[PDB]
């Protein structure tokens, strides 16, 4: 039932699945013609670019990651440490 | 079968030994290597041709078109 | 009528239809359809 | 069992697949009928309404080219017998199935695929003839042999699973198995019997060859090293030369019995910043073993650099081999 | 200065020769050109009106593009595509043809002189089956009975032995060099002792033993190349050669041509 | 060469209404001008396999070769002593540069706002030789005479590429000449774009501009069977 | 004015360079370089009338007005691909949308069923030497085989002596050793007079 | 079935020339020279006149793949020379020592 | 468990026992046909428009 | 064989018989009737294309006809008479009164239906025109009541294959129907993609093809025509595939066939010396030069003849890819076969390692796009597939629960569609319901 922020005993690193699922989303938006956040420097593939917005936290994602009791938190992608 | 044209190595002509060959075996009664020798292969590569041969082709004559 | 040839005789029928399947003069009723007489071409590749 | 669990699917072609050295790990060569028999639908996009484009305008018969439209009513128009209509515009919101053409990862099986390694994606290269083209440091997770075996290719047709299976199924992705934690894959064949009579204190190297043997490295800095004997002649040992083929920033020591800081039988191994001291590469080193040189590579320059050291180690220790030279008589038997 | 070329045996199928003061490439050049990249005439297709023969159709054609012939004046025939004709005409291409027909009992043969030439050739010397057997009778095509007819249409096209087999000229070039081990380029494989298991070659007569005790050798390049050349049919060995050096002198031309226009 | 083009129809009354109109809104008076096409169609006595060398279907098209001609060849004895103007229209060894043109089927989608049709264009400067005319021209192409119509009318520049044709087709034969406009004009609307925005912009011009004559006269879209050169 | 074009068939590389040499005691100015392409096609029709010819020629000329002229049975055609020749009568009634191209893509795309290419023959990288009153031009033949042969063009302001200037061109052909070559001076407009040497002189 | 036509290894596709110079950036006055439906029988004839000269610091060339007629020749003279230069003084060579053994085997056969 | 072995047997005493499944399951979401709580859709992706401001 | 109408019959060029014979072939005619060619063999690892049990063959050699064989395909065909009412018969169908009418080709044909022998032919191209008589009120389907005449039932050759026809024959069978059959002939080039064998275990296929001047060739002038890697003989312990490389090489130059029988007194040594005795190496090796760059390679080269065999094996009815074909009536899932145009089977062990992979979304695809993927409602009260759906005007119900407002729409592949349906024909419920109501 949604835990609060002082509440989120998760781990603070995204994980493979996370990165993979919002390069995925992201990309697949971006092909889409989604409004890019990111100055681009010259791509053409909407992976690449999705990369591109990850490297810099732009991504405007947050995860709902389902704890097993049914309850859930909300860590989005900017304050998730990356690698 | 029927006298495989050329060699299947070095491409020297031996279609035209097949009948010399014979005529050296029938003839002279001479021994493979021998008649080989008369007709000027040097290598085996073209040895294996005329000595492993199946000649088949009298084989499907005999039959009535 | 098509030319057709007979299996043992070989000899030249040419017959037409409703004619069943019958060689003249010998009772084989295996009866060739002969080649085409116009030219194929092939490559010695 | 049949229509749940399993089922027979599109989108795959099986084959017989070969080896091919001059590839890369991660690729697979694809005949160019499987690439224009099997197709994928992209998204018409600003940034590839142009090269669809000529897609479009090159037909299905050739090989850059597309095979049907899909407008954003939900429709899809053939290219066969749309050229007797005239012109075919696309708009943005579309999608035109291409073929595969290069860089286009696909999932590559062998059945009865035991191992999470036994399926493993790939990226496209496009090569004639029939067969199934890859690099041969990947048949021994799949248990595979040249001998008429075929293999199953899975294609993707969306764009989020083509992404999720890249960042998830990737041969260097896949170097390490998490089996017996030791790498699954190693140099194995003839290039491991060649890199040993590479390694040899005998073994030496002119120039003109040397030369041709740093310029088949793909990413060579294109600095030449000091041979190792200078007047008379300029002389490369199989290790220096070798040693470019690593790379730099690899520490490796490995002692075994009787090895020493001089090593007068050459066992063990030594390499200090991605040079070779001492240590003749065998199965005990480059290898499918625990502490070999891939699991120190993979874990230190990450698994794409490690995935390039498959490439220069092939390439450098077949083109010595094509030149060295082995083979092997009745006299090996005889007492 | 440049090379020098020393002819041992010349004969009208093999010659052997020494061509020596060739820095390893141009010899090795030389024999992949003349192996390679020299033209010759073969029969392209094959146009079979009827067949009653037991072999199959296209067997027969695979056997008369093997079929050598002359190609002496091939220098100004052009080629098929360089003909802006449509399909062929007596610039690009000989026709030939093959009419063969069981009289006795006894099997007739099929030779490749029975093959005839009616197209013109405009001064040229080409077309004509070679004969190189002692009893003056062609290659054996095939064999035939009484009631079996054999006519067809061949159509001799120009091409080097990149398109195909059946445009080779030259057959086993004997490639040699250095008889006495001295460059030490191979370490020859011994059971008990190599000069007593590993025989002299025939080369070894023009030179001499490096002898035991000397200081080694690492100063010496490769030299003194033994080729030995062997034509098929179609032209003698002079031809081989010379159209050999002439065609790789044209290649290394039409690069330098090729720089000179950037 | 894709042209967006919308048309319309008037009678003999409304013309001088139609003219002011279009003079006040584009600033501009009328430029007279006249223009003859021949149609030139496969030759029925050859026949071909409608296939080109990559075994793909082929579909025959009508070719339209068009020029111009000066209104001396046009004016009778009963035209002279007239004001050259828009006011005329209500009264009624080589070869020269043609300009030949191929017009396709035009694009699909329906509730479309505008007609876009894709046409090939080449310009034939002069010829020579013994069969230097035109006519033995396309006979050597393949191409035998079909029909030819001879429109004068008048055309208005305004801004964006967009142009107004007012004109009359009559249909040139030996019989004699019928108007196929018998009792008005034919009005014209088209644009000559060499990408997407282009199109779109080109699109919002002609919108722009059935809004403005929106109450007066109508610029539908025709149906596409009606431009459709092919023959079947 | 004049023209006559020479194809020289037994000719090398290196050839342009020896009559180029040979020249030297009569070159005045050299200009721009020029371009032509030489493409050759065949009729695709069944049926044709007695007496007729099998291919069409196509010679387009670069920089001369990106002109193109079609010659069958000895018959031209002037065409162009540049939108600044097109003549302002066929603009300004709308004849002409203002963008055209190239007749040999309508050859090859919309009329490919009846006339397909089969030769291909490309100039480029030319050579203008302008002499005493001749203008001579030099460019080698590339088709899709390599080397083709050499190609000389001469056009000349002076209708009056001219046969003394080709005559001494052949001399110079002669003088590098250059036999066996085809001189055409034919005629039917001077592109098309020119075209058609061009015709005569490669077929 | 899908493997490439023979006459495709010795003849020049369209739209491509017989020489691709690139120039290099791994090392100061290099340049990388792409050879089209050739082999090792111009690329070692070449390399090894190329490495001939002393103005030819480096000079090396490969073949990519055996399914495609084509090969890499990167060259690397010193500072105030072009490389082409070198090619050309190469190619001479080669001519004139070709030549040589054309007249020279000649003039032996009209011996025998 | 009616997916193993035995699947008629486990349905009929399913269907005779009233008896539910909670459907999380790996073989049940692969049954149906939809996303399945393994790895990448063990989690569900969400937009918070607060960030597009950003 | 020429007299015979067999079906899938292989015969190949130039038959050999081997150099190292065993005299128990004298009695079984192996020297009359070989299954094989005996092919200069090398043994070495060259440019890295012979690992793995690769080999490598030389282009010149099978361009001079080596290992070429005939493939003889017999399509029969038989017309027959159900109630004497139907007749089929043979004739050339016309496109404008037959229906079901396949998109192939009809100009090989003649008046009687048949392609004359020496046609050449190619896929999906019509052999026999066979049509088959219907009753204008029996179907009437789509264009039935306009073609009128008959139905095509003729039977093409097959997709991927081609060749020229051998022989066409024409004969009644037993009950007196007229049947036809043909026998096409193929030759079939060596390939890459093809499987080779020899006379000890020893199989594989070609690694890559090069020329003559791309292979390695010795002193005296003799080009191998394949290469194997050394690595198959210490593995697979078979030291008779190099004595019968020797004793073939000695069996070669001496002119006279070795005897290969097992139990003999023939030792190595002996054919050693007979080698020696010839000039060669003794112990089989030669000194080659390589043929790139045309250097002496280090270490000699086992060199010499080899008998090999060609098997049934071919890459060229084994490769095969499916894009959106035909689907099975049954599971409406994509069918089994080649010949069918069929898909590549994903397995139950499949989805383990996709599982294993942790990738639901590429699962999910693979299970619903890429196969088949179905549409149906559902009703709120009861969770079964009753909910009849007149879309064409909205509109909906479900049968037996009194519902026209509450409908679910899910998407479930149509074999689990099958499964609820068998359930539902078993007197079981398999009610399914989008909302957790045990929470
Ligand atoms: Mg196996
Ligand atoms: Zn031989
Ligand atoms: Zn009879
Ligand atoms: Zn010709
Ligand atoms: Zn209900």
């Amino acid at each position: 039932k949604a835990i609060p922020k002082d509440q989120r005993a998760t781990t603070p690193y995204m994980t493979k699945y996370e990165r993979a699922r919002i390069l995925g989303t992201r990309a697949l938006q971006i092909s889409m013609n989604a409004p890019v956040f990111v100055d681009l420097e010259g791509e053409t593939d909407p992976l690449r670019i999705a990369m591109k917005e990850l490297a810099e936290k732009k991504i405007p994602l947050v995860i709902r990651r389902y704890l097993p009791d049914g309850s859930f938190e909300d860590w989005s992608v900017e304050e998730l440490i990356v690698d | 079968m029927i006298v495989p044209v050329r060699c299947f190595s070095c491409g020297k002509v031996v279609g035209d030994k097949w009948e010399s060959y014979l005529n050296l075996l029938q003839e002279d009664e001479l021994d493979e290597g021998t008649a080989l020798s008369r007709l000027g292969l040097k290598r085996y590569c073209c040895r294996r041709m005329i000595l492993t041969h199946v000649d088949l082709i009298e084989k499907f004559l005999r039959y009535n078109p | 009528t098509l030319k057709y040839i007979c299996a043992e005789c070989s000899s030249k029928l040419s017959l037409s239809r409703t004619d069943a399947v019958r060689c003249k003069d010998c009772g084989h009723r295996i009866l060739l359809k002969a080649r085409t007489k116009r030219l194929v071409q092939f490559e010695a590749r | 069992r049949g229509n749940l669990m399993g089922k027979r699917v599109d989108f795959s072609a099986r084959t017989v697949i070969s080896g091919d050295p001059n590839l890369e790990l991660d690729q697979v060569g694809v005949p160019k009928s499987i690439a224009k028999t099997l197709t994928y639908p992209e998204v018409v996009t600003p940034y590839n309404i142009d090269r669809l484009t000529q897609l479009v305008r090159n037909g299905p018969n050739e090989h850059p080219g597309a095979k049907y439209v899909i407008r954003d009513s939900g429709d899809r128009i053939d290219l066969r017998y749309s050229k007797r209509a005239g012109d075919i515009q696309l708009q943005y919101g579309w999608k035109v199935e291409r073929h595969i053409m290069d860089n286009d990862p696909v999932l590559f099986n062998r059945q009865p695929s035991l191992h999470k390694m036994s399926m493993m994606a790939h990226r496209v290269k496009v090569i004639p003839y029939s067969t199934f083209r890859l690099n041969l440091s990947v048949t021994s997770p799949y248990n595979a042999d040249f001998d008429g075996d075929e293999m199953n290719l899975h294609v993707p047709q969306s764009e989020e699973t083509r992404a999720e299976l890249s960042q998830l199924c990737a041969v260097p992705l896949q170097i390490v198995s998490p089996q017996s934690n030791k790498p699954c894959m190693g140099i194995v064949q003839d290039t491991l019997c060649g890199i040993r009579k590479l390694t040899l204190r005998d073994t030496f190297i002119e120039l003109d060859q040397v030369l041709n043997m740093l310029y088949w490295v793909p990413d060579w800095d294109g600095v030449i090293p000091t041979p190792a004997i200078i007047k008379p002649k300029p002389l490369w040992s199989g290790k220096q030369i070798l040693s470019v083929a690593i790379p730099n920033g690899i520490h490796l020591q490995r002692f075994d019995e009787g090895t020493t800081l001089l090593s007068p039988k050459d066992n063990g191994m030594l390499i200090i910043d991605g040079q070779i001291i001492f240590g003749v590469v065998e199965k005990k080193t480059v290898g499918s073993s625990n502490g070999g040189l891939i699991h120190v590579v993979t874990r230190e320059k990450g698994p794409q650099v490690c995935a390039k050291l498959f490439g220069n180690i092939q390439k450098v220790v077949n083109f010595w081999l094509l030149h060295n030279g082995f083979s092997t008589g009745i006299g090996d038997t005889i007492a | 200065e440049g090379p020098q070329v020393k002819i041992r045996e010349a004969s009208k199928d093999n010659v052997d020769f020494i061509l020596s003061n060739v820095d390893l490439a141009m010899a090795n050049s030389l024999r992949r050109v003349m192996i390679a990249e020299i033209p010759t005439l073969a029969i392209d297709s094959v146009e079979v009106e009827t067949n009653t023969t037991v072999l199959a159709d296209e067997f027969i054609a695979h056997r008369l593009g093997l079929i050598p012939l002359q190609s002496m004046d091939i220098e100004q025939l052009e080629y098929s595509r360089d003909c802006f004709c449509e399909d062929h005409c007596d610039k690009c291409s000989v026709v030939l043809t093959l009419q063969a027909f069981g009289e006795s009992e006894s099997t007739t043969n099929v030779y490749s002189k029975d093959l005839v030439i009616v197209s013109n050739l405009m001064g040229r010397n080409i077309g004509h089956p070679i004969i190189q057997d002692k009893e003056g009778n062609g290659v054996l095509i095939c064999k035939l009975r009484k009631g079996q007819e054999l006519k067809l249409t061949c159509v001799a096209k120009k091409g080097i032995a990149k398109e195909h087999a059946k445009w080779g000229p030259a057959a086993a070039i004997e490639f040699e060099y250095d008889p006495w081990n001295k460059l030490k380029h191979t370490d020859y494989w011994y059971e008990q002792d190599s000069a007593k298991e590993w025989p002299q070659s025939k080369n070894c007569e023009y030179e001499d033993p490096p002898n035991e005790g000397d200081p080694f050798d690492y100063k010496a390049q490769a030299d003194t190349f033994y080729m030995n050349v062997e034509s098929v049919g179609s032209i003698p060995v002079d031809q081989v050669v010379v159209r050999g050096i002439d065609t790789l002198q044209k290649k290394v031309a039409s690069i330098l041509l090729a720089l000179t226009q950037m | 060469v894709q042209q967006l083009s919308l048309f319309g129809s008037i009678g003999d009354d409304g013309y001088d209404l139609l003219i002011s109109t279009l003079t006040t809104i584009s600033g501009n008076p009328p430029l007279l001008y006249n223009s003859l096409c021949t149609v030139w169609k496969p030759n029925p006595s050859y026949d071909v396999e409608n296939v080109n060398s990559r075994n793909q279907l082929v579909e025959p098209n009508r070719i339209k070769l068009s020029k111009e001609v000066p209104f001396s060849y046009l004016i009778d004895e009963t035209m002279m002593d007239k004001p050259l103007n828009f006011r005329i229209l209500k009264s009624f060894e080589s070869c020269s540069p043609w300009s030949l043109q191929i017009s396709d089927i035009p694009a699909a989608g329906n509730n479309r706002s505008v007609s876009m049709q894709t046409i090939a264009e080449t310009i034939i400067l002069s010829s020579a030789g013994k069969n230097s005319s035109v006519s033995s021209l396309m006979n050597g192409l393949g191409y035998v005479f079909e029909f030819q119509y001879l429109t004068i009318g008048v055309k208005f520049f305004m801004k964006h590429g967009l142009i107004l044709e007012l004109q009359k087709i009559w249909q040139i034969e030996e019989a004699g000449n019928s108007q196929i406009t018998s009792g008005g004009f034919l009005l014209k609307a088209y644009i000559n774009v060499s990408d997407i925005d282009r199109i779109n912009y080109t699109e919002t011009a002609l919108m722009n501009l059935k809004k403005e004559l929106q109450g007066y006269i109508e610029l539908s879209v025709p149906d596409r069977q009606s431009m459709d050169s092919r023959v079947a | 004015g004049k023209s006559a074009v020479i194809f020289v068939e037994r000719a090398t590389p290196a050839t342009l360079t020896e009559l180029k040499d040979a020249l030297s005691n009569s070159i005045l100015s050299v200009r721009d370089p020029w371009s032509i392409d030489f493409r050759t096609y065949r009729c695709s029709i069944k049926n044709l009338p007695a007496d007729v010819s099998k291919l069409m020629y196509s010679i387009t000329f670069h920089h001369h007005g990106r002109q193109t002229v079609l010659i069958k049975d000895n018959s031209a055609m002037v065409t162009t691909a540049a939108a600044a020749d097109i003549p302002p009568a066929l603009v300004f009634n709308g004849s002409s949308t203002g963008v055209p191209e190239s007749i040999d893509t309508i050859l090859s795309s919309k009329l490919s069923n009846i006339w397909m290419q089969r030769q291909l023959i490309k100039g480029d990288a030319g050579e203008t030497l302008i002499l005493d009153g001749l203008t001579v031009r030099l460019v080698n033949l590339f088709s899709s085989t390599g080397f083709k042969g050499l190609l000389i063009e001469l056009q000349a302001d002076e209708a009056g002596e001219f046969e003394t200037k080709i005559a001494g061109i052949e001399g110079h052909l002669a003088e590098i050793r250059a036999k066996e070559y085809k001189t055409s001076s034919d005629s039917l407009n001077e592109i098309c007079d020119l075209a058609y040497q061009y015709v005569r002189a490669l077929e | 079935m899908n493997a490439p036509d023979r006459f495709e290894l010795f003849l020049l596709g369209e739209g491509e020339s017989k020489l691709k110079i690139d120039p290099d950036t791994k090392a100061p006055n290099a340049v990388v020279i792409t050879f089209e439906k050739e082999d090792h029988t111009l690329g070692n004839l070449i390399r090894a006149e190329l490495l001939n000269d002393r103005k030819v610091l480096f000079a090396a060339y490969k073949v990519e793949h055996p399914f495609f007629a084509r090969f890499k020749l990167r060259i690397q003279t010193t500072e105030g020379y072009d490389p082409k230069d070198a090619l050309k003084n190469a190619c001479n060579s080669i001519i004139n020592k070709l030549g040589a053994l054309k007249t020279n085997f000649e003039t032996e056969w009209n011996l025998q | 468990r009616c997916s193993f072995e035995e699947t008629v047997e486990i349905l009929f005493e399913a269907g005779a026992s009233a008896e539910l499944d909670d459907c999380r399951g790996v073989s049940e979401n692969v049954i149906l046909g939809q996303m399945a709580p393994i790895g990448t859709g063990a989690f569900d992706v969400m937009i918070d428009e607060e960030s597009l401001v950003k | 064989y020429n007299v015979r109408m067999d079906t899938m019959a292989n015969i190949l060029y130039y038959p050999q018989k081997p150099l190292g014979t065993t005299r128990a072939m004298e009695y079984l005619k192996f020297r009359e009737l070989p299954a094989g060619q005996n092919a200069i063999v090398a043994i070495a690892c060259y440019s890295g294309y012979n690992q793995e049990d690769s080999m490598i063959m030389n282009q010149s050699s099978i361009d001079r006809g080596l290992f070429r064989s005939l493939f003889f395909r017999s399509y029969m065909d038989q017309e027959k008479k159900y109630g004497m009412s139907i007749t089929e018969t043979f004739e050339k169908p016309q496109r404008t009164n037959t229906l079901r009418m396949k998109h192939g080709t009809y100009d090989k044909l003649d008046d009687d239906g048949l392609i004359a022998p020496g046609v050449r032919v190619s896929g999906e191209d019509v052999i026999i025109g066979k049509t088959t008589p219907i009753s204008p009120d029996e179907e009437e389907l789509g264009q039935r009541t306009a073609y009128h005449s008959k139905r095509d039932a003729s039977t093409p050759l097959r997709s991927t294959e081609n060749g020229i026809v051998d022989q066409v024959l024409v004969t009644t069978n037993q009950d007196g129907l007229k049947f036809v059959k043909v026998r096409v002939r193929t030759t079939k080039i060596p390939q890459i993609g093809d499987k080779f064998a020899s006379r000890h275990g020893q199989k594989g296929t070609i690694g890559i093809t090069y020329r003559r001047e791309d292979m390695p060739f010795t002193a005296e002038g003799i080009v191998p025509d394949l290469i194997i890697n050394p690595h198959a003989i210490p593995s697979r312990m078979t030291v008779a595939h190099l004595i019968e490389c020797l004793l073939s090489k000695v069996a070669a130059l001496s002119g006279n066939e070795g005897d290969a029988s097992p139990f003999t007194d023939i030792t190595v040594e002996g054919i050693s010396k007979l080698l020696r005795e010839h000039g060669y190496q003794s112990r089989g090796f030669e000194v080659m030069y390589n043929g790139h760059t045309g250097k002496k390679l280090m270490a000699q080269i086992f060199f010499g003849p080899t008998y090999y065999q060609r098997l049934r094996h071919m890459v060229d009815d084994k490769i095969h890819a499916r894009a959106r074909g035909p689907m099975q009536v049954l599971t409406r899932q994509p069918v089994e076969g080649r010949s069918r145009d069929g898909g590549l089977r994903f397995g139950e062990m499949e989805r383990d390692c996709m599982i294993a992979h942790g990738a639901a979304s590429f699962l999910k695809e693979r299970l619903m796009e890429a196969s088949d993927a179905f549409r149906v409602h559902i009703c709120g009260i009861c969770g079964l597939m009753t909910v009849i759906a007149k879309l064409n005007h909205n509109q909906f119900e479900c049968k037996g629960c009194d519902n026209k407002i509450d409908i679910y729409q899910i998407h479930i592949p149509y074999a689990a569609k099958l499964l609820f349906q068998e359930l539902m024909a078993m007197n079981i419920t398999p009610r399914l319901y989008t909302d957790r109501s045990r929470d």
